[PDB]
């Protein structure tokens, strides 16, 4: 791995674009010098609180250490590489991009073709829906303009939202943003994770609209979510016990997940129309669809201003893949198995398009 | 035919936000009793709370009797209520220093102030809302009100709490989802493309929040800057007991 990283950090890493990104035109005094970075090296040796006076310092350090993994931190009250010179308690984080972290391993209770840190073309449709739902929310509902989506290198993607107002958000509002973006509740042992009110806020409506474009191909065809009793038991844990007998009988009489899901919707519709006073909510179909397709997140990644998350155009040590950006005009056409390990130019072009929008917004 | 022929400016409304220092004089017994009667009021708000549920008509009916008995500002009167308003203003400035002696005491009196403010905002007639929102910095401009009936259909279909009548009598105007923060993060009500179809009470919550922020900054200033004024402090023990 180190020789490939030496060549990569010499010839292929986009330093000018990276410095242009995190310096934000130099409008704010010593902003890039106050930016934190963190390096992970051979045998997982570790160096936190890196920071660089200019693009040359960044280039020199990344070529010197040749890190396996790089993480980006906050803008601090002082230069992080000089934090040993600062008074007690005076070294503090001040600003940070609103960062989201989405991994395929988080879906192991609903995906069936793969598990753990491995992925395949069947389950990566979840990441297409996840990117689209989160990005659409950030675009339309939150109104944030500059949103950089990046593949982690193996098992997921990261979103870096880079507006100035976004960079100045507080921990409480960051947590509120995640909570609003988190219909899927609870830990690994919680059986039912999505619950909906009798009448629904328009934010949720759009998620079902996106999911419908992929739910057949993903859930009913590739995952086959109602293939057998073991698979449909997990869905029956989401529904009233009064209709478990009827649903089991209908599933047994039905040949495949397509017919079984149609029967589930029919039974759910009849139960919804028949009984008002039950503890289960009426939008049962939407709850099942959302639990099997909606985005999933770690609130600790986003809430902490001083948190460290993986750098764009860093590398993965076992796959060898570069942490490339994802084109929002062509999300469905991205493929993690085609990622480079020159052919890197389209991803740098996505980064440069994002930065041209950023610069034009700053100037206009 | 056309014919030919001062304290109004101080408080055009009973509502006040303590921006201007009253640059005048006071008596010893005057500032003493102006503050002490309000200490009794602070306790009385929570005594009424332990009596029965917050903000009901029983609360409302008893509370105004407290104000008439205690001679401080009211639901806004057209005669010389400016004297109660300046008494309220002056005595508010005097009250900053007593229960700054502990953060728990600060929070205690802040909480009864929020309850009192919520009551006053609950009392408001329409003309008060119309003139105070324009005369204050609390502008919060409305946009494209004719669309409200499309949201009379959509909100009603989309909300458990709201109803078609609330669209008009809790008169709806367009401001962002973030001004209805608890409503978006709880996903309680119809908001769309980041915008909220908002009645006055959300702006009341914002008023209370910025009031708390400004008052907390003032309490920090009270803790720090005050020692030049502290030539006399004999009331402070009797106030904290």
């Amino acid at each position: 791995l180190p020789e490939l990283l030496k060549l990569y950090y010499r010839r292929l890493f986009p330093y000018s674009q990276y410095y242009r990104w995190l310096n934000y035109g130099g409008v704010i005094k010593n902003y890039f010098q106050h930016r934190e970075f963190s390096f992970t090296l051979k045998d997982d040796i570790y160096i936190r609180y890196q920071s660089f006076n200019n693009q040359s310092d960044l280039e020199k350090e990344m070529q010197k250490m040749n890190p396996y993994k790089i993480d980006i931190g906050a803008v601090y009250s002082h230069r992080p590489n000089q934090h040993n010179t600062v008074k007690l308690g005076a070294f503090q984080a001040q600003e940070k991009e609103l960062v989201f972290d989405i991994d395929m391993t988080d879906y192991d209770d609903v995906r069936r073709c793969c598990s753990s840190a491995d992925i395949c073309p069947k389950c990566w449709t979840l990441m297409t829906m996840a990117i689209r739902i989160i990005d659409r929310a950030l675009k339309e509902d939150f109104g944030f303009k500059h949103r950089l989506w990046v593949y982690s290198g193996r098992r997921g993607v990261h979103c870096w939202v880079c507006d100035e107002s976004v960079r100045k958000l507080s921990s409480a509002v960051r947590s509120g943003i995640v909570e609003y973006l988190s219909l899927v509740k609870g830990g690994q042992d919680v059986k039912k994770k999505v619950h909906l009110s009798e009448k629904i806020h328009p934010f949720i409506r759009k998620s079902i609209n996106i999911i419908k474009k992929y739910f057949e191909e993903y859930a009913l065809v590739n995952q086959d979510i109602l293939e057998n009793k073991e698979s449909w038991d997990k869905i029956l844990a989401l529904v009233p016990e009064t209709i478990h007998d009827e649903l089991q009988q209908s599933f047994q009489k039905s040949h495949n997940s397509l017919q079984r899901w149609e029967h589930l919707k029919k039974v759910a519709s009849r139960y919804q129309n028949n009984i008002k006073n039950d503890k289960y909510g009426p939008w049962l179909e939407w709850e099942i669809m959302l639990q099997y397709c909606f985005p999933r997140l770690d609130i600790n990644v986003s809430k902490g201003i001083n948190h460290l998350l993986k750098s764009p155009f860093s590398v993965h040590p076992k796959t060898g893949r570069i942490s490339v950006p994802i084109d929002l005009q062509k999300v469905d056409q991205f493929d993690p198995f085609t990622v480079p390990t020159t052919s890197l130019a389209p991803y740098v072009k996505v980064f440069e398009h994002f930065l041209e929008n950023l610069d034009k917004s700053r100037k206009g | 035919m056309e014919f030919s022929g001062q304290r109004n400016a101080s408080y055009p409304h009973c509502l006040q936000f303590y921006l201007q220092p009253p640059s005048e004089n006071i008596s010893l017994i005057e500032f003493e009793n102006l503050a002490i009667d309000r200490v009794k009021l602070l306790k009385s708000v929570e005594n009424l709370g332990v009596s029965y549920v917050k903000g009901t008509e029983q609360y409302q009916s008893k509370l105004e009797s407290e104000l008439r008995k205690l001679k401080f500002s009211y639901r806004e009167n057209l005669e010389d209520e400016y004297e109660p308003r300046r008494r309220d203003h002056i005595s508010h400035f005097i009250l900053r220093l007593a229960y700054c002696q502990s953060e728990e005491l600060r929070r205690w009196f802040i909480q009864q102030e929020m309850d009192l403010l919520r009551f006053r905002f609950s009392i408001l007639p329409k003309d008060k809302i119309q003139d105070f929102l324009k005369d204050s910095q609390l502008q919060f401009e409305a946009i494209s009100d004719e669309e409200k009936t499309l949201r009379e259909q959509e909100i009603v279909a989309s909300s458990p709490s709201l109803s078609g009548l609330k669209l008009g009598f809790e008169s709806i105007y367009k401001i962002p989802f973030a001004d209805a923060l608890d409503l978006f993060r709880g996903r309680k009500v119809y908001l769309e493309d980041g915008f909220a179809y908002v009645p006055l009470k959300d702006i009341v919550a914002i008023i209370l929040n910025e009031f708390r922020a400004k008052l907390s900054k003032a309490l920090a200033l009270t803790a720090r800057s005050l020692p030049a004024v502290q030539s006399d402090e004999r009331l402070q023990p009797l106030l904290n007991h």
